């Protein structure tokens, strides 16, 4: 109602932002990107 | 229905997942953990994309069922903010 | 086009009122009412919205009573961002609810006079009074009202300023009293008997004794429709009532033993 | 320049002269106050001055006085944001702060709190800026508009309105010709609203005006000047009838139960 | 730091009081009706004070936010439930020997009264969640429209305020009392007005109505004087516009 | 120890009472008119008391905003509170081991008293998110111009708590009741202003002004004393002519 | 295990109190104005199985903000990390021992409503800590100057009070007994004289005591304490017996 | 079954029990009328005990009131998740926040923001809800959708004859717990006092009075004639 004290988060930028930006892409755009990325990771299938 | 076959699946190499904790070397474990975190972030990103797409698609198909049924001649004025308000879709991740 | 749901409005004056509504339906101006209690008025308001058959939703449905703090109905013209604490993004709501539509004014007489003044200030020019620093924005939507409150009485009271009162003067409706309607009442009585028999899907509509309908008539019946709906389920509450006709209608929920 | 009055529902009696005086007063930006009755063209006069918002860049600012609820109204005066209130957000300055140079249309409600009006008056008298904080007031000019809907010197005697606020206000008033006074284009603006109503109805043609109806129109107390006249006009228009009869019954009192 | 002097011997003595007080930083009151120009004289003292290059800027007592009263004189440092920022002190903290004319003191909350009663204590500025207070010298000055004893008999302001009353509140003479340069004040005000009116000069002028205005209520010394001056001028706006039949009655029904 | 204005026999009795009271770490309060300056006596005592060195607290009553002692006295140095967190300095936390003069506690919320009661009686409090309350070694002090004898009689104090807030109150005599150190106060004021005004010499006051003081009922006493000092400062005039007419009723408009 | 007055009826009440003291059923503790007989509960808890058990006490006047997570169950999960930095809620602090409440008659009766539930097996679940409780930590409350007519006055929930206790706690009037008057008087006198580093007790006039024996005992034990202190300071001299009784520091000369 | 605690020999208690037993088979939402402490939710205990979905986790548990964002996190996770499939409780229904009450009612059927879990909601209220509707303190829509079929409770004044039996039962349980050798015996003075004992509460009042009375008695050999009652107060 009025004003006094009380009241109270945040998101992430850069890395989370890059991951999110990858999804606005096309379907096969995401697929080729996934292939290129999986080319590196030794802990993924 | 989401094209699940056209939906890629991100699998984590479980053999590496079982070959890092036993690593008495800290550098290998740290690199493995960082790779796992990045891969989990990527898989979660793809999954979130798929889920938001499914929700917004349900909203639009509800909105564009007349466009789906009668056709483009009966294609209703459909907008993202209206669709986002109608289906509680993402306010900016959707955009 | 879209057809309004059936209403037992058998009163000849009720038919006349329906006709007046029908004439007003192409028209688009304020629509007020005498707000008979226990009498299903905004159902008629919906039949109106339905008669308009506007694309999208123009049949907003919100009263005034829950707007206990002034802030609530104040937020019928919501908040944009950061006025007071922003608990959620774009606190705006209930205003675009009939984006290109109309407003149903229920519990209207209880509204604050300051709230009333704000509402009227919105009425003509249409400016968006969003709490917090911003620019207004109109919208081609309407409004409508229905209340047992006596408008001349409140004008004597001055509860709301006269400007708004006249600003609302575009269509009135005096609903018949519950004690006023009798034949339509028994008609809707059988109607609700059948409707309950349908919705519950009980095997048999029991019926009602002639004594049953007569005693229901001897009932206070303060609400012709609202009380009848409660009585409907009250008899539907009884188990095995559907198999054989019974005059067991539960008036008082507190009635026991 | 001059913009066509989108409405000139004006009175040849003296609202012609009233409008002339307004036009003469228009060029300056000094204190601007008016006066009138319940629903008596006073918004329309507001539009008159807003057209008289000379040149361009007439930032129309509306001060719906009986609004603003109770609490944050104070901020609506000055300016929110910073980290101040229960929230934090970008500088939504007060409504007066939000408009710099704009036209300050007073809603002639007469606020219950004289001090709140005085706080607005102190900002209204001059703006020194709020470099300390947006909680304060800033360095803004504005065109300002007032009007009257009640008895001013009475309230001065009644203590309802502070004399100092009154002294700053009403440098040049603008009273209005009541329905009991203006009474000029009664039939004229009557048929004006009638034509507007027919065009809205997409109507075939105006059936006309009854001599009994015109006599009643002359006899009308007209509790509301501008709108209530238009109100009853709409009342008859909705009442409507065959094109055979020019006018039928009286729409002055729709409240009355329908025959 | 000056204006259209009302040109009064009383005004002379009041200016004398101001000049005598000029170096002093003692807290000061005033009881002036609208159009008195005491605020203008107050700020004239502020610029002409010993602290000529001092930070001198008022803040209407009516201004403060309902809860921000502590945030009024002091200013936010840490926490406060904001969760961010809130590191800016108060304009009163921003004073430090400077001036903030306590205008509107006639109406501040008794709550506001007592919080200031703390401010009347020498130094010791406390902020939210604070460590150590600030003893920050600041020049104090105020003006009111009403009678301090009247409020006192009402008990309207606590006698703590009367303690806060420190320098002898000079008072503006009434309009009927001032009656000093009415024609001359009219002349200067009308010079300014015709400048704004952009008309060449007052060919009408005349002064019989000037004496008639000498028989006027003049509720505001400058609030009404010049107000009515402009009202009549704008109703005229013609070169040959004299002091005859020009009325101060904007509320009243003219013909 | 400290500059004490006055050498009255009742004042001497009060001073001896202070001497006796000095060991009594037990909190009590003082009753005096506004502008009494008893706080100064309390401070001189506290320095001369067991805390020959300790903390010192001013603690204006009207100084909190819906904010607990862990936001007011205890402090939220233990952070982790709702909203953001940090290290938060705390008054009663800081005070422990010092001098805690409560300021004009008469005007205090019932909630304030609600906290302070347990804060004092056991002397263990806890804070914003703490394990244990510990205890404070500070000196709990207070005074207010009100006569709580009617306040808690009105209920305006938790008379139980306020009594428990007290051990053996001390109240200074009224100066108008004292009616003695008029000359000495006058002389001290004359010298003090002559320094302050950078004056050459004190003109002195006629015995007429002495008799005016003899009639100066002086509702402010030490406050009125300084008020009279202000009167003299404005009435500085000339050091050669002794101050003739001292009594300045500023609320009386001159001329 | 403490110093305090005693009377025959007071002794009987203390006996019944000890009889209840090992028992874990909570009872309602009502005291004289100048009683603060909290030490009695302290004995009772020692006389309870919590002789080594928990003994957390809080006064229900000291809250913080509209609601306090620490008041029942809270931690540092306001936003962002959401970490139970101090999961230990009030009952979590007080689990398995004396949960003592003061300032009872004087909080938001909504908090009483809230209390009723925690009173019933806690089951408090915070973001910091989620637990069904029902942990038999010794429950007791005080600051009972209020009356059930306050429920008639509508101060709080009569149901909450009714479910609060099954057995009582009384407080004989201080103006009633006046038996150990000189006794505890000399006791406090010596305690202060040691605290005052005073030489010795010079005695007091029997007339002084008898005049002092006339008092309503409005502050009971607290009145005794403050009165003794004031009389001692007024004596200011262990030379002659204290023939003076300081009736009220509310006084003048 | 679950121990014949508060086994109401008042045949009215039996009839209420029979209606509840019928409702026990039903998985539809439900509520009961009574006063808490005057038998707080004892029927709720019976219903959970008489859970036909016996393995169904009747976590239930809704007498109290939590915080604001607490209602936010509970409705949008506890709520149906707190008692998935199982029975849903509700009490102090007069204590719900308007936002909270709206959230609950919407979950019962559906909401308007732009579903739920479990079956067999169970509730009860301690005050006259119709007056609250007259006061306008909630949604009457919720009131109706809730008001399908109820379970009233007999008043303490109404609970008259079996009171001696309930008192004896409380005595048995107490002496078992109190380690007292035996219920020292019924006395005409005590029975008459209980008859006069208006006992605004039913269960809590009688139980607390008996607790005080037995603690006073302390003599399993010596019966108590006319033990007074008070669970608090000074002397
Ligand atoms: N034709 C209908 N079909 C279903 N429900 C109806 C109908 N007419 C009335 N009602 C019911 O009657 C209730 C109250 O009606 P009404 O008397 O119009 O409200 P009010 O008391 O505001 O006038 C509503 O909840 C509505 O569901
Ligand atoms: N020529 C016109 N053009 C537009 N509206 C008009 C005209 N003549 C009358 N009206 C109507 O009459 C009313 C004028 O009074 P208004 O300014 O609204 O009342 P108030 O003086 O209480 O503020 C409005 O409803 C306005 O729409
Ligand atoms: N000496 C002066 N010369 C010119 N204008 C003055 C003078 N004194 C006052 N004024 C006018 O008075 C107005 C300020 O009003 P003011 O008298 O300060 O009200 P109040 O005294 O109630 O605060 C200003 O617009 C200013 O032009
Ligand atoms: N013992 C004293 N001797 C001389 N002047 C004193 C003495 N005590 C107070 N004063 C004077 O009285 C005023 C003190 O007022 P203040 O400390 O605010 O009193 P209060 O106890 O009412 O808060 C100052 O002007 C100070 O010089
Ligand atoms: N019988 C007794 N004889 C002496 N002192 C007692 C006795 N009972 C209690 N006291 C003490 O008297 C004091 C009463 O004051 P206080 O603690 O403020 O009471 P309360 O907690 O009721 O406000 C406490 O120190 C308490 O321990
Ligand atoms: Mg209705
Ligand atoms: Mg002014
Ligand atoms: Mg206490």
């Amino acid at each position: 109602m009025k004003q006094g004290l009380q009241l109270r988060s945040l998101a992430m930028t850069p890395q989370l932002q890059q991951a999110i930006r990858l999804l606005q892409l096309s379907t096969l755009e995401l697929q080729q990107e996934l292939q290129q990325a999986l080319e590196s990771n030794p802990l993924l299938e | 229905e989401l094209n699940a076959d056209s939906i890629p699946r991100l699998k984590i190499n479980q053999q590496y997942a079982a070959m890092g904790n036993s690593a008495r070397n800290d550098a290998d474990g740290q690199f493995i953990r960082s790779n796992l975190q990045e891969a989990r972030w990527l898989i979660k990103s793809l999954e979130s994309r798929n889920d938001t797409l499914l929700r917004v698609s349900r909203c639009i198909v509800e909105q564009q069922q007349a466009f789906f049924e009668q056709g483009e001649e009966y294609m209703k004025p459909m907008v993202l903010a209206d669709i986002a308000q109608a289906v509680e879709m993402h306010e900016s991740t959707i955009s | 086009a879209e057809y309004k749901d059936n209403l037992l409005g058998e009163a000849n004056s009720f038919l006349e009122v329906l006709e007046q509504v029908s004439h007003l339906a192409p028209l688009d101006k304020p629509v007020l009412i005498i707000g008979e209690r226990g009498t299903g008025k905004e159902l008629i308001a919906s039949r109106l919205h339905y008669l308009s058959s506007r694309w999208q939703g123009p049949f907003i449905s919100l009263n005034c009573a829950a707007l206990n703090e002034n802030l609530l109905d104040s937020e019928l013209f919501g908040h944009e961002a950061g006025a007071f604490t922003g608990a959620q993004k774009r606190h705006p709501g209930r205003f675009e609810r009939a984006d290109g539509g109309t407003l149903f004014l229920d519990e209207l007489a209880t509204a604050p006079m300051m709230v009333q003044e704000k509402l009227l200030r919105v009425i003509e020019y249409g400016e968006l009074e969003r709490v917090g620093g911003s620019q207004p924005l109109q919208v081609n939507v309407r409004l409508v009202c229905a209340t047992n409150a006596d408008l001349p009485a409140m004008v004597n009271e001055g509860t709301f300023r006269a400007d708004l009162l006249d600003r609302l003067a575009f269509d009135v409706v005096q609903l018949p009293p519950l004690r006023e309607r009798e034949s339509d009442i028994m008609l809707m009585a059988e109607y609700f008997a059948i409707q309950m028999c349908r919705e519950i899907k009980l095997p048999l509509f029991p019926g009602f004794t002639e004594r049953a309908r007569e005693t229901l008539l001897n009932y206070r019946w303060p609400g012709n429709i609202r009380e009848l709906k409660n009585v409907v389920e009250r008899s539907v509450y009884r188990h095995g009532t559907s198999d054989y006709p019974l005059d067991d209608i539960i008036i008082d929920p507190f009635k026991r033993r």
